């Protein structure tokens, strides 16, 4: 009770006040550091110029024609003008990083705000002689800050287990952290090349420290409690009893009770059901693996023909899914995922700038190396093709429909192999558990120390 | 201040670097180096304004352009040394006192923008290039400490560096709006330097191991909202320009934070204040300071040389006087104080030199 | 053979010694390290505790690259064996445990591992 006129003038005098207030203690706090910043220059500073004191460097001496003159009438100088002898420079490069899988790119304050309302707060109780008179003050000064009741609020202003404040919870909330950011794919937290969350049915098969842990370990182990004791540590086969009863890029299918018919996401995008699929293990969609003995590079054997790499856990009997030793393996046809790559040299190129050139010869249409960079959506490849076109210059690479690489940043060292349109080398793009992948292969046997060249145009061919 | 000379090279070329000689010892006289079209000038300060020329090289080829310059010497020689480089992307280091190239260094893949020495290791050499990436050298051994750039460095060209007092750390800023902090007083960073001293290729068929520092010890964008061409420390605060017509004094973290302190993912800066001046908005114009860091001195678009004094404490009551003259017009593209901070010398677009004298 | 070449990641030239510009059989090249521990230390919405787990697996999964789901079994006992000590010493032997019990919702692992390491575990504290 004070009338609005007044609360609203006094907001403005009082926010106009402490505002000026912290003007001033800021004034100083620089002003005492500039100070105590100075010191800190004189006492360094001396230390280098002893340092220098010590030291007794010899004077420069005097000496084609360079004069110099003086735009002040001092008399013209004249002196020997030396060369000094050629250096060979290098092709113009930009920093990039390496890799060597694709990695994915997307495309009045508080603190003050309640000072002013404790102000206002104190001339509300010294008035007799956390009011709303004046929070209706405050949000006619600052409309845009909110109204009353956001402010009323605003003003009045996830666990961990293995500390001391491990609440007791739910086990859906114990598990949430890694439920969500982990990617069932490649087997990593908050993975560096699929975005798309895993859908629900892709993770389904005292002191808090213990509820929970019990809430937890009863979802897996469910009533044996001679275990869930084991795992819990210290409570009884017995005391868990008693708290007891107190070409289109491919992402997985989650359809819940409807077949993979005309209406589910892979059919409709001509992709088969992977193994990351939610749907049934009878799904007539699913990629069978091959069944080949070995090798796997021809029409004969069914995931080459279907321009897949072998998947390590369904070509069970190819050599794919063994032997995680070398990348010389029975099945020829998981160069990429192994990343088994032939060592590649970088020299200037005999066309123009960098080239690469391979070090140790190779057949025809064998794996020379994946093409890398970053993962970016179409509309992001636009945005930076504009930022590119300046330089007559582009290592953006279509992956697919939604997709394109861009070895511009980040990639490796296949990137430093030139255009041409008579090729040593081609890229396909292959299918290889789930992910597109670029990779290199030669057109016709090359020999050591051949420069390598592949044919940019259809890897620019998304029409 | 008054000035008291003004020269001209005959090549009618940008002077875009200028240095006095702070390895000079009490008693030789005062000399500053000229980079420029594809040369490098020295020149010895006399008395009554003289300035002598001393000697001048030229580069083989034709299209070199030096950008800059920075003095250092030969710990076990006593002699100065000058690096020079430019838009070739070469390391020059030349040994006056002989008339030599000794050195050279390829492998930035574009324009060097800045060279400067380590304040207290001569053989220290970091490089600032338009291939977005900073690169210590040691130019002893000859061998790459370091490349500072990456995933984490920056996205665009790197127009100026600087060492701090004392040879600890290094901030950098560039045409992405952004300044950084590399530490080399971590233990990968000394031990880089150490094991840089130590590498002997007459006894290994081994290439020595540069260390790719990916990350910067901070970051930011929030100084100045278009490319930034000059930064250099003043203590453990920073100044900085870009072509918003005013030098700004900031330092990373919250007021009290300290510089040791602040960690890579700190997103505080604290502005402590800038200083105000007129007509120097295109890019590539830089500032300097004393060897006692007492005086910073500007010069502008059109010919106007600009001098604070950085003894009081505010930016704003910052004495600052404003050396003119009716002969320069050209832009100033660099300037540097005498170690005695006695002389003022200033470079110019249009081949000019103006040298200025304290008392 | 015959000709000049150049170290792919500072193009200084290759003395004749090698050959070899393999500066990039960085399986796992160290900066994506770095990156990754620091991207999930940007969470605001994950324990120290479910963070240090998640950094130290994935540094883990990154050093052998597994690639297959019949790899993960043993990545398990292999994670205990060489990251033990730390998962100890760091206090974060719960948060390991909802790992291993999360990896199975996943149904990565058996039953069978999700003990079998956590016996190891403790069968390694002690050795303490
Ligand atoms: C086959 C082959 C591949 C590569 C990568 C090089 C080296 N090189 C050529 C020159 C070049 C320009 Cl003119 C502009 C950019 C550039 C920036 C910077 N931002 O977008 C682009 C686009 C970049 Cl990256 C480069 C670059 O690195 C080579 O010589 N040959
Ligand atoms: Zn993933
Ligand atoms: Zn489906
Ligand atoms: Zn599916
Ligand atoms: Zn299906
Ligand atoms: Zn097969
Ligand atoms: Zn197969
Ligand atoms: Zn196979």
């Amino acid at each position: 009770e004070k009338g609005p006129i007044c609360w609203r003038k006094r907001v403005k005098s009082e926010y106009m006040r402490l505002r000026q207030l912290k003007r001033f203690r800021r004034a100083d706090e620089v002003k005492s550091m500039f100070n105590s910043n100075r010191q800190k220059i004189q006492e360094r500073t001396e230390i280098l110029n002893q340092e220098w004191k010590q030291r007794r460097i010899q004077p420069v001496h005097i000496m084609r024609e360079c004069s110099v003159t003086s735009d002040l009438d001092f008399p013209k100088q004249v002196i020997p003008l030396k060369t000094l002898n050629a250096v060979a420079s290098v092709p113009i490069m930009y920093s990039w990083s390496p890799l060597q899988q694709n990695f994915m790119v997307e495309d009045i304050n508080d603190e003050i705000f309640v000072e002013l309302v404790n102000a206002l707060g104190q001339l509300d109780r010294r008035d007799e002689k956390p009011s709303d008179k004046i929070f209706e003050a405050i949000s006619s000064m600052f409309p845009d800050k909110g109204t009353a009741e956001e402010l009323k609020e605003k003003y009045k202003e996830t666990p961990n287990i293995d500390g001391p404040n491990a609440k007791s919870v739910q086990r859906e909330q114990s598990l949430h952290s890694f439920h969500t950011l982990f990617c069932r794919r490649c087997f990593k937290y908050d993975c560096f090349l699929h975005p798309f969350h895993a859908t629900p049915n892709t993770y389904k098969r005292w002191s808090g420290a213990e509820a929970s842990m019990f809430r937890v370990l009863i979802g897996t182990y469910y009533d044996n409690f001679c275990a869930i004791a084991r795992l819990i540590g210290t409570k009884t086969c017995r005391q868990v009893y008693e708290f007891r009863v107190k070409v289109y890029n491919y992402q997985p299918c989650d359809h819940p009770r409807q077949p993979c018919d005309n209406s589910c996401p892979c059919v409709i995008a001509q992709n088969f059901c992977e193994k990351f699929c939610q749907c049934s293990s009878e799904c007539q969609n699913r990629f069978p693996g091959c069944r080949c003995k070995a090798q796997c590079n021809t029409k004969q054997c069914p995931c080459y023909l279907a321009v897949r790499e072998c998947d390590p856990d369904l070509c069970l009997t190819c050599g794919a899914a063994d032997h995680w030793d070398s990348k010389n393996v029975s099945c020829k046809n998981c160069s990429i995922q192994r990343g088994s790559k032939k060592h590649l040299l970088l020299a200037p190129s005999d066309v123009a700038g960098w080239g690469i050139f391979i070090k140790d010869p190779v057949q025809k249409n064998e794996f020379i190396s994946e093409y890398c960079g970053e993962i970016i959506s179409q509309d992001e490849a636009d945005r930076r093709g504009k930022v590119y076109d300046k330089y007559m210059c582009s290592f953006l690479f279509n992956l697919n429909n939604d997709f394109v690489v861009d070895a511009t940043r980040k990639g490796n060292k296949i990137r430093f192999a030139n255009h041409s349109v008579n090729p040593n080398c081609y890229a396909k793009v292959m299918m290889v558990n789930g992910d597109h992948r670029i990779g290199i292969f030669a057109k016709r046997a090359i020999q050591t120390g051949e420069e390598l060249f592949f044919d940019y145009r259809y890897s620019q061919a998304d029409a | 201040f008054k000035c008291v000379n003004s020269l001209k090279e005959d090549h009618n070329q940008p002077l875009f670097g200028v240095q006095f000689n702070w390895h000079s010892k009490e008693g030789d006289p005062l000399v500053f180096a000229t980079v420029g079209s594809n040369r490098v000038t020295l020149y010895e300060c006399h008395s009554q304004g003289e300035i002598r020329l001393l000697q001048s090289y030229v580069d083989a080829d034709a299209d070199e352009n030096f950008y800059t310059c920075a003095w250092t010497y030969d710990s076990n020689t006593s002699h100065p040394l000058l690096a020079v480089a430019g838009s070739r992307g070469i390391i020059r280091i030349i040994n006056p006192i002989t008339m030599q190239c000794i050195k050279h260094y390829v492998g930035h893949g574009n324009a060097i923008n800045e060279l400067k020495f380590h304040p207290r290791d001569p053989n220290l050499l970091l490089s600032v290039s338009k291939d977005h990436a900073l690169r210590l050298w040691n130019i002893q051994t000859d061998t790459l400490v370091a490349i500072f750039g990456g995933v984490e460095g920056h996205r665009d060209e790197v127009l100026s560096a600087d060492y701090d007092l004392l040879g600890e750390k290094i901030m950098s800023c560039g045409m992405d709006h952004s300044l950084k902090l590399w530490r080399i007083n971590s233990k990968r960073m000394m031990n880089a330097i150490k094991e840089s001293y130590d590498y002997n290729p007459n006894k290994t068929n081994r290439p020595f191991i540069s260390q790719k520092i990916h990350f910067p010890d901070f970051s930011t964008r929030d100084i100045h909202r278009n490319y930034v061409d000059c930064v250099r420390w003043l203590g453990d605060l920073i100044l900085s320009k870009s072509c918003e017509n005013a030098i700004v004094c900031w330092k990373p973290g919250k007021m009290e934070d300290d510089i040791d302190k602040i960690k890579p993912s700190e997103s505080n800066v604290t502005i402590l204040g800038r200083f105000d001046y007129s007509q120097c908005d295109i890019w590539y114009m830089r500032f300097s300071m004393d060897f006692w860091q007492k005086m910073l001195a500007l010069g502008n678009q059109v010919g106007k040389l600009y001098v604070w004094d950085l003894e009081v404490e505010d930016p704003h009551k910052a004495k600052c006087t404003t050396l003119t003259h009716h002969k320069c017009g050209a832009a100033i593209r660099q300037t540097s104080f005498s170690r005695d901070s006695s002389i003022l010398i200033a470079v110019c677009d249009d081949a000019s030199i103006w040298r200025w004298d304290r008392l | 053979h015959n000709r000049l070449y150049f170290h792919s990641d500072t193009c200084l030239p290759l003395r004749p010694q090698e050959m070899e510009v393999d500066d990039e059989d960085e399986k796992d090249p160290e900066w994506l390290r770095e990156k990754t521990i620091t991207q999930i230390e940007e969470f605001s919405d994950v324990n120290e505790g479910e963070k240090e787990v998640m950094k130290l697996w994935n540094l883990h999964v990154m050093k052998h690259g597994f690639i297959a789901d019949n790899q993960m079994n043993h990545a398990c006992m292999l994670f205990v064996e060489n990251y033990g000590q730390k998962i100890i010493k760091k206090n974060l032997c719960r948060n390991f445990m909802l790992h291993l019990v999360s990896m199975h919702d996943f149904n990565l692992i058996s039953i069978m591992s999700i003990d079998k390491a956590v016996t190891k575990l403790r069968e390694m504290q002690q050795k303490l």
